[PDB]
RNA sequence: CUAACACGUGCGCGAGUCGGGGGCUCGCACGAAAGCCGCCGUGGCGCAAUGAAGGUGAAGGCCGGCG
RNA sequence: UAGCGGCCCCCGGCGCGCCGGGCCCGGGUCUUCCCGGAGUCGGGUUGCUUGGGAAUGCAGCCCAAAGCGGGUGGUAAACU
RNA sequence: UCAGUAACGGCGAGUGAACAGGGAAGAGCCCAGCGCCGAAUCCCCGCCCCGCGGCGGGGCGCGGGAAAUGUGGCGUACGG
């Protein structure tokens, strides 16, 4: 089908080809404002492999990110300690430009549930990603039985407690020796269990 | 039981066993091993020697699993199997010998340690000593390796 | 401050450790509450075994354990299907079934295949139908005999062979265990260097050759 | 002689057959199929090179094979990558080579 | 008060010892107690030390057979 | 209060039957085909974090893939 | 339990996991892609019949729309 020759030719992102598109796009997005939605996929095939489908109650918002790092937000410097906290403007952010642009979707379009994000273009200043949503009210969804998890209340704001897959990468989840630190649920669950006095009865 | 304590007995007594001239201040010493090397240093080198320092090389992910290697003596060697497997070799005129497996019980290499009963035995295991070898054979036996 | 003479000890309560503490007063609830809960499955599978489906034969992976047999996760499908059960069957009429574990010997295969052979022997299976049975079903006369059972499904067991008291020959007596070992232990270290070294002994001697 | 079964050893290990079986399919991953060399053939030749590519095109083409290496190495990454890279450029332009002169 | 360690004392068993975790006991006034498990001793401590490590790993004394 | 004590009301769960609707479904052998997620992996550097130590994990920037390939095999590197 | 151990640390003060082993519980699955089926798919408005206090089922509409920039059935690494 044409989607493997699609994505054989977006793995070619260095040909003159498709670095012309993408600069013109670039322009475009950059041109159009922060966020607002795209009246369908730019990739069809990336939001195929994602879980969009073409039907009613998918939705998909386009949105920039500023890009850099991110510095202390303290008043000139004076961030008041000892000098190991001294650092101001070299430090980077615990979450992914891709995270931060699906949460600031969520949180704009609290009706939806955000599915899963894809990157689109890029420039010196600003990162575009075009973002999934579903309504979870619309029939054509709850009527289905295997996309119906969505609706429960337990997948509020994925996005927002990070189970996207952009947002579960900062997380540091996986099995085996790299990732000892999130045994159990996470960090928080970890440091838990290994930071407690287990006081039996008898001792 | 607080009946049986020392505060019992010292009620009444300004002081409470700690002295006049020195208090019972909060920590004089400093907290914990502190001053191991600058104010305790004549402690910690007579009753600590070795204490400070580094030596030998670093294994990273040790596992004991691949080291674990139990071992067992010759004057022990007889009590993995029961009185009456030896008694019944002792008597026995057919020159057949017993057969003890220390892998069995739990047992990877054979130390020879005590002295052995006059008797054949066949002993097999996974690591032999040299001297568990010579007595083995000495007394009248068999040494077998298994994997 | 050290005392006259002791021990250096090292005391992991230098943080907030009285806000995170675990009291078990629970105790004796927690273990009456999971009692109930294991009875009231008991009784809503009411002719199953209690403990659940059968498991297989496995050894222990490791140099500690590798004499000793456990109870594995489930079933592999060489098993399942060199035993002649479907592994979409086997998990709905009792087989834990797992399809990651491999089959790297026979042995081990083997005595699964017995394992299961002997619980298809051994298992009564009830009419899909309670009036009209079918043929791959079990008989009417022996449904009145069919009784949970208590604990794991034939539990595993670390059988010990004995063989008997042999006589000893020449040929075994003169066997040096010890110097055996130590010159395995010393071909193992210098298999490859002296690989290497008669590779170039080869190789100078092809160039003296030439 | 009597040869023991030992632990340690070249042929170290309690005795056991080895059974032969078919290799899982979740090995069979990244085996290469003919209508995907198709597929990404076509896309090469639609698309053409990247810059670096054809950058280390050139050097091969002066043969400076030790720079090319070298610059393909920095450009990618990890020298097994650097290698596959440099033998599938040498492979393009030798066939270029090869159209032109026939 | 809790944890750790040391030593001294009392008790049980003893080259062994210890169910603390789990399970079985018609769950439930006391009883959230008590009893039992032994093919639930996994495991801990002890029974072997030494070396940085590869590793090694704990008596011998007398007569006949070629001082 | 004790009691497999009594009476009345309501709701449920399990079985049985009836009507209507959907469903036409499996296993073995042989032959032929097909099979995968990209600004992602990975590399450099910087900063934070971790018991993880010639860099455990996360992130910014730059470079940026392959298909008998790719990841891991707790000391950096080449060959096997 | 491994274990205050491997390890980190002005190698100072201090910090510090994991595998195996025994248990509690125990349950497995689905897409994209690759392909085959006359889009075989879905939402909504009108009328008729059922019960409707968790707005559903059946039929009739040359009713409207979505969707080929790809809905549904088969099918997912345990191969198909
Ligand atoms: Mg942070
Ligand atoms: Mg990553
Ligand atoms: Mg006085
Ligand atoms: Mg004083
Ligand atoms: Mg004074
Ligand atoms: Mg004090
Ligand atoms: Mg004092
Ligand atoms: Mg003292
Ligand atoms: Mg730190
Ligand atoms: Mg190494
Ligand atoms: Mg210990
Ligand atoms: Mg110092
Ligand atoms: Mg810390
Ligand atoms: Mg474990
Ligand atoms: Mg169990
Ligand atoms: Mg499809």
């Amino acid at each position: 089908g044409a989607y493997k020759y699609i994505q054989e030719l977006w793995r070619k992102k260095q040909s003159d080809v498709m670095r012309f598109l993408l600069r013109v796009r670039c322009w475009q997005y950059r041109q159009l404002s922060a966020l607002h939605r795209a009246p369908r996929p730019t990739r069809p095939d990336k939001a195929r492999r994602l879980g969009y489908k073409a039907k009613q109650g998918y939705v998909i918002y386009r949105i920039r990110v500023r890009r850099g790092g991110r510095k202390r937000p303290v008043p000139k410097g004076a961030t008041y300690g000892k000098p190991v906290h001294h650092g101001v403007n070299q430090l980077k952010f615990a979450r992914s430009l891709q995270s931060v642009a699906e949460e600031r979707a969520g949180r704009h379009c609290g009706a939806l549930r955000v599915l899963n994000s894809y990157w689109v273009g890029e420039d010196s200043t600003y990162k575009f990603f075009e973002v999934i949503l579903i309504d979870p009210f619309h029939k054509a969804i709850r009527r289905n039985p295997d996309t119906q998890w969505i609706t429960k209340p337990v997948h509020k704001h994925r996005e927002m407690r990070g189970l996207t897959s952009a947002g579960r990468k900062s997380r540091g989840l996986g099995k085996g020796h790299k990732f000892h630190h999130t045994i159990g649920g996470s960090r928080r669950a970890a440091w838990r269990r290994r930071n407690t006095l287990q006081l039996h009865r008898y001792r | 039981p607080s009946r049986l304590r020392k505060t019992r007995k010292l009620r009444g007594h300004v002081s409470h066993g700690h002295g006049r001239i020195g208090k019972h201040r909060k920590h004089p010493g400093g907290r914990g091993n502190a001053g191991g090397m600058h104010h305790h240093r004549i402690n910690f080198d007579k009753y600590h020697p070795g204490y400070f320092g580094k030596v030998g090389m670093r294994h990273y992910h040790l596992k004991r699993n691949q080291s674990f290697c139990p071992t067992v003596n010759l004057d022990k060697l007889w009590t993995l199997v029961s009185e009456q497997t030896r008694v019944n070799a002792a008597k026995n005129k057919t020159g057949a010998a017993p057969i003890i497996d220390v892998v069995r019980s739990g047992y990877y290499k054979v130390l020879g340690k005590g002295k052995l009963p006059k008797q054949p035995v066949i002993v097999k295991a996974k690591f032999f000593s040299r001297r568990a070898e010579e007595k083995i054979k000495g007394v009248g036996g068999a040494c077998v390796l298994v994997a | 401050a050290p005392s006259r003479n002791g021990m250096i000890l090292k005391p992991h309560f230098h943080k907030d450790w009285q806000r995170r503490v675990a009291t078990w007063f629970n105790q004796p609830a927690r273990k009456i509450r999971r009692r109930k809960a294991r009875q009231a499955r008991a009784r809503r599978i009411a002719p199953r075994p209690a403990a659940g489906p059968i498991r297989p034969i496995v050894r222990c992976p490791t140099v500690r354990y590798h004499t000793k047999v456990r109870a594995g996760r489930g079933f592999s499908l060489e098993e399942l299907r060199v035993a002649g059960i479907h592994k979409k069957v086997a998990r709905t009429i009792g087989i834990s079934v797992d399809p990651r574990r491999r089959n790297k010997s026979t042995e081990s295969l083997q005595a699964n295949v017995q394992r299961l052979k002997e619980y298809r022997s051994k298992l009564v299976l009830f009419p899909r139908k309670p009036s009209a049975p079918k043929k791959g079903d079990s008989s009417a006369e022996e449904l009145k005999l069919a009784t949970q059972l208590t604990g794991p499904v034939m539990p595993i067991r670390n059988v010990f062979k004995k063989e008997k008291a042999r006589v000893i020959t020449e040929e075994e007596k003169n066997f040096k265990a010890f110097a055996s070992l130590r010159m395995a232990r010393a071909n193992a270290r210098l298999f490859g260097i002296r690989a290497k070294r008669a590779k170039e002994a080869a190789e100078q001697d092809v160039e003296k050759k030439k | 002689a009597l040869r023991y079964p030992m632990a340690v050893g070249l042929n170290k290990g309690h005795k056991v057959t080895k059974n032969v079986s078919k290799p899982r399919h979740s090995r069979r991953r990244g085996r290469l199929t003919k209508h995907t060399k198709f597929v990404r053939d076509m896309i090469r030749e639609v698309c053409g090179f990247a810059p670096y590519e054809r950058r280390a095109m050139e050097l091969l083409k002066v043969s400076k094979d030790k720079r090319a290496l070298k610059f393909i190495k920095k450009r990618v990454g990890t020298h097994i990558r650097a290698k596959r890279k440099r033998e599938e450029l040498s492979s393009v332009l030798a066939a270029m080579r090869k159209a032109a002169a026939k």
